[PDB]
């Protein structure tokens, strides 16, 4: 059974620097490309590089272009992605993913990618935020700037993530007017 | 923005026949890159659904099929279940970027229930925080179904993107949705303008 | 049947800091298939004759491919010097095989893979001969820890080609592919057609 075990992940500062790991079992490793694929809190699937059979680099998301290094070890099964100049906006679940086809590929060719199997993730999160206490306002018929999760109200929403890195999140009664 | 284009949200009652459209460029889709399209729950990884433009991997169901033309794909979904309800998102490769480009992902609803309506309830910046540094404006979604919602403000009229923060759909202790949008400004911005607005868009 | 055709036409060819390596054994392998169209196509062989291979028979064979520049060609033989040799690819001064290579230009030099082709430049040693460095920590120039980030004396050790199609043949990119013949007192698998 094919397995895909993502590893490297954690929290990291703005500019820092992180390397990825995905070891992989049950297939032939090198008859296959191998992908990275990442996928911010409740956003789609972006591509982010991807590697031949052979150890060919495909290419990158162009917002990792120069930043993000992909490579192989077809000894140890393992494909990796060297993170560096980390953003903020490079947060995100990162997948390995196995390519679908075993099929060489030649130059003359049109490439065709597709992932078959997909580990589950690595969480990557870039942050500047230390622990900061809310300060609240009016609220009910704002609590705001705060790290990190969670905090408590006693119908309250969900929080945005911030620019700051921050959390935010209101409550809300709604009663009789008198 | 992702380079294949994809609907936000599409949605049937159970047993209807739904579709979802992917179209791409000269350079991905029309360049003739095989399409493939993927499956994921809220919480899941992702699952291969249909390679090759029209190929179901063993185990999806035959009521799935694909089709690829020119510039665009689809995935077709005929006997609608309850279980059908996930994102999915088409993907191929496009030659310009040399690299996998996927699609922006589709909410697929299969409608319970007729569609509920937005509760929408804004909130000025409160008195003591314009005697602290900033204004903040709250804009709090509650109780809508499909879970799709796009928020924007305007500022006498006029489009506002410099500080929002919206939230993403979520679901209540009710099957039904949520969304939270926050617009920050300063208490000068609060003035300068005159009179602000949340304006919210479902189904 | 050995496959040659899939090493040497692949769509993509690893960077020569990781350069990759591919068994070929268990197979018949006709070495006449080894040429092609590209402009400046070399093949150079250190103790062992071409002309003699599909008369020879072999316990395994490694067929080594990356991508250099042409300027650097040459480091890729036996006693060499140079970044290439020194940081990325090394032969034995004991090398027995043959050296294959071709201008690539039509295929590595589009921007859109212009971070495809990267090198090592900073090394503490130098590497033994078909030692394969793929680490991407930064690399300590002076007398100050780095903290994991690069900075003064402190250099991330890889950089990249950058190919462009404009740039003079001597800096544009070669595909190359080298084939080690392994010999050992064991039974041969890799055998050419008329053996
Ligand atoms: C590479 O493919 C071409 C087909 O045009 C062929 O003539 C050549 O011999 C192939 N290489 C090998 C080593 O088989």
């Amino acid at each position: 059974e094919v397995q895909l075990v993502e590893s490297g992940g954690g929290l990291v500062q703005p500019g820092r620097s992180l390397r990825l790991s995905c070891a992989a079992s049950g297939f032939t490793f090198d008859d296959y490309a191998m992908h990275w694929v990442r996928q911010a809190p409740g956003k789609g699937l972006e591509w982010v590089s991807g590697i031949t059979w052979n150890s060919g680099t495909i290419g990158y998301a162009d917002s990792v272009k120069g930043r993000f290094i992909i490579s192989r070890d077809n000894a140890k099964n393992s494909l990796h992605l060297q993170m560096n100049s980390l953003r903020v906006e490079d947060t995100a679940l990162y997948y390995c993913a196995k390519d679908n086809s075993d099929y060489s590929g030649y130059y003359w060719e049109l490439e065709n990618y597709g992932m078959d199997v997909w580990g589950q993730g690595t969480t990557v999160t870039v942050s500047s935020a230390s622990t900061k206490g809310p300060s609240v306002f009016p609220l009910a018929p704002l609590v705001k700037d705060y790290f990190p999760e969670p905090v408590t109200v006693s119908h309250t929403f969900p929080a945005v993530l911030q620019s700051s890195g921050l959390y935010s999140l209101s409550s809300v009664v709604t009663v009789p007017s008198s | 923005q992702s380079v294949l284009t994809q609907p936000p949200s599409v949605s049937g009652a159970p047993g209807q026949r739904v579709t979802i459209s992917c179209t791409g460029s000269s350079s991905n889709i029309g360049a003739g890159y095989d399409v493939h399209w993927y499956q994921q729950l809220p919480g899941t990884a992702p699952k291969l659904l249909i390679y090759d433009n029209n190929n179901r991997p063993s185990g999806v169901p035959d009521r799935f099929s694909g089709s690829k033309s020119g510039t665009s794909a689809s995935l077709a979904i005929t006997g609608l279940q309850a279980e059908d309800e996930a994102d999915y998102y088409c993907q191929s490769f496009d030659s310009s970027l040399s690299g996998v480009v996927f699609g922006g992902g589709t909410r697929l609803t299969v409608l319970r229930q007729p569609k509920a309506a937005p509760s929408v309830t804004l909130f000025p910046p409160s008195s003591e925080e314009l005697q602290a540094n900033k204004a903040t404006l709250v804009c709090l979604i509650s109780d809508f179904y499909p879970g799709a919602v796009t928020v924007a403000w305007k500022a006498d009229s006029s489009p506002v993107k410099a500080g929002v923060e919206t939230t993403t759909p979520s679901k209540q202790s009710n099957n039904k949705y949520a969304a939270s949008s926050y617009l920050s400004l300063t208490p000068e911005q609060w003035k300068s303008h005159k009179s602000y607005s949340c304006q919210v868009t479902h189904e | 049947l050995c496959p040659f055709d899939e090493v040497f036409n692949a769509t993509r060819f690893a960077s020569v800091y990781a350069w990759n390596r591919k068994r070929i054994s268990n197979c018949v392998a006709d070495y006449s298939v080894l040429y092609n169209l590209a402009p400046f196509f070399t093949f150079k062989c250190y103790g062992v004759s071409p002309t003699k291979l599909n008369d020879l028979c072999f316990t395994n064979v490694y067929a080594d491919s990356f991508v250099i520049r042409g300027d650097e060609v040459r480091q890729i033989a036996p006693g060499q010097t140079g970044n290439i040799a020194d940081y990325n690819y090394k032969l034995p001064d004991d090398f027995t095989g043959c050296v294959i290579a071709w201008n690539s230009n039509k295929l590595d030099s589009k921007v859109s893979g212009n971070y495809n082709y990267l090198y090592r430049l900073f090394r503490k040693s130098n590497l033994k001969p078909f030692e394969r460095d793929i680490s991407t920590e930064i690399y300590q120039a002076g007398n100050k820890p780095c903290n994991g980030v690069a900075g003064f004396n402190c250099y991330f050790p890889l950089r990249s080609y950058s190919f462009r199609p404009t740039y003079g043949v001597g800096h544009q990119p070669y595909r190359v592919v080298v084939l080690s013949f392994e010999l050992l007192h064991a039974p041969a698998t890799v055998c050419g057609p008329k053996k």
